């Protein structure tokens, strides 16, 4: 599959 | 390319109809889906362009994750430059209907699955899907379906060296419509050949 980033989003 | 009503068709075929919203263009929204799991394929283009490029979005409301799976996995930066599409309205709204503390984590690919020349994006948004409805905690790699094709780093997109991996990715992409979608499997020769990997390619 694929790797990917997380971030974190506070709005 | 692929259009809406096809990408509909399939997505129902695998399974996805009961969290799938729909195909937009840039305009999506975002979610507003506190307690549901719920998905969409998205353009990078606006409505009255035309389509450009498809991307999936998920959403998971219990770990209150959005995914985006956009099948070059370009940078936002890359998104902006090529696309001219950007998505901070769409996570901020998604946040704020969403989220009781207007947080999420944006969980989004950072690698090619598509070959440069390829027309398959909403193809493999499509299977992207189905492994979002299947496994809402980890669409993106270690599940059944997404374990059928391989990412590669971005920057080495039209590289000859990965060139037989995206191929081998689009191989795989079709038969996993073949064995799931009734839709797929009618319209099959008029899919491969609209979708092909190297249908764009420069002459």
């Amino acid at each position: 599959g694929v790797q990917s980033l997380k971030r974190r989003r506070c709005f | 390319g692929s259009s809406e009503q096809e990408l509909k068709a399939i997505v129902k075929d695998l399974g996805c109809g009961p969290y799938f919203l729909g195909t937009y263009d840039k305009r999506f929204p975002g979610f507003v889906s506190p307690h549901k799991l719920a998905c969409a394929i998205v353009n990078t283009a606006g409505r009255e362009t035309g389509g450009v490029h498809w991307m999936a979005f998920a959403w998971n409301p219990r770990s209150k994750t959005c995914y985006l799976f956009e099948p070059f996995g370009f940078s936002d930066q890359r998104l902006k430059q090529v696309y001219q599409f950007e998505y901070e309205s769409l996570l901020r709204r998604s946040a704020i209907a969403s989220s009781p503390d207007r947080c999420i984590t944006l969980e989004k690919s950072t690698q090619s699955v598509q070959g440069p020349n390829s027309a398959a994006c909403g193809l493999f948004c499509c299977m992207f899907l189905h492994a979002f409805a299947n496994w809402p905690q980890t669409p993106m790699d270690h599940n059944p379906t997404m374990n059928l094709i391989t990412g590669v780093p971005n920057s080495m997109l039209n590289s000859p060296q990965v060139q037989p991996t995206l191929r081998r990715n689009q191989e795989q992409l079709y038969s996993f419509l073949e064995r799931h979608s009734p839709y797929f499997r009618s319209h099959s020769a008029q899919i491969r050949s609209a979708t092909s990997f190297c249908h764009l390619k420069n002459m």
